[PDB]
């Protein structure tokens, strides 16, 4: 479901 | 497992509440608060959310803003298999936004141009001239709106002239807020349900 932070 | 639909509804409420407060922190240039709220949303995303169109759109905008907020940190990566700078990743998210939000090339070209400008300039200021040329060639050599900008940056890269007015007059604060105003214009502006219920509890 997203990669928001590094 | 009717409790699953219960958690899904609450997780949606929680995600929308912290997204609203993350936008508020970004709008007030409280980027440290934005970072902390971003980390809350990241941890929440592993839990079931059912799905909405609202959640998908807000997560795309959150994705884009988070890469922009980290754009001056070239040590940061948003794909460990890729070698993209954060603002390069912001460009890719913007393209996903254009497709998923069904936006025209005319509506997105100006703000996308701002990200391309920032992506090259940040590499220049870090003296990463080889990366700057690669980003410039990939994202501006074809873009009709960046032909004059490409002409200026090519000489700056060749001369390694970090004192050029294009580099010195660039303001990342102004760039960040322009990006937020554009991204927010494509989202619902309703106050989150948790906020409304909190106001009634404190009455």
């Amino acid at each position: 479901x997203f990669x928001l932070a590094p | 497992a009717g409790e699953a639909r219960l958690e899904e509804a609450v997780n949606r409420w929680v995600l929308k509440f912290y997204f609203h407060e993350a936008l508020r922190a970004f709008r007030g240039s409280r980027y440290g608060d934005f970072r902390q709220i971003r980390d809350i949303m990241q941890a929440l995303l592993v839990r079931p959310l059912g799905k909405e169109h609202t959640v998908s759109r807000l997560l795309r905008v959150m994705q884009c803003l988070s890469r922009i907020e980290e754009g001056e940190n070239l040590d940061c990566s948003f794909d460990m298999e890729a070698e993209l700078t954060p603002l390069e990743s912001a460009i890719n998210v913007l393209e996903m936004i254009k497709t998923e939000f069904t936006l025209t090339e005319a509506v997105v070209e100006s703000s996308r141009k701002l990200v391309k400008e920032a992506a090259v300039i940040i590499c220049i200021k870090n003296k990463e001239f080889e990366k700057a040329s690669k980003i410039l060639k990939k994202h501006m050599s074809k873009d009709p709106t960046t032909q004059k900008l490409r002409n200026d940056l090519l000489n700056i890269i060749r001369e390694k002239n970090l004192a050029h007015p294009v580099i010195q007059n660039f303001s990342y604060e102004t760039f960040q807020q322009k990006m937020l105003r554009f991204l927010e214009s494509h989202l619902d502006d309703a106050e989150p349900y948790l906020l409304t219920m909190a106001k009634k509890a404190l009455k």
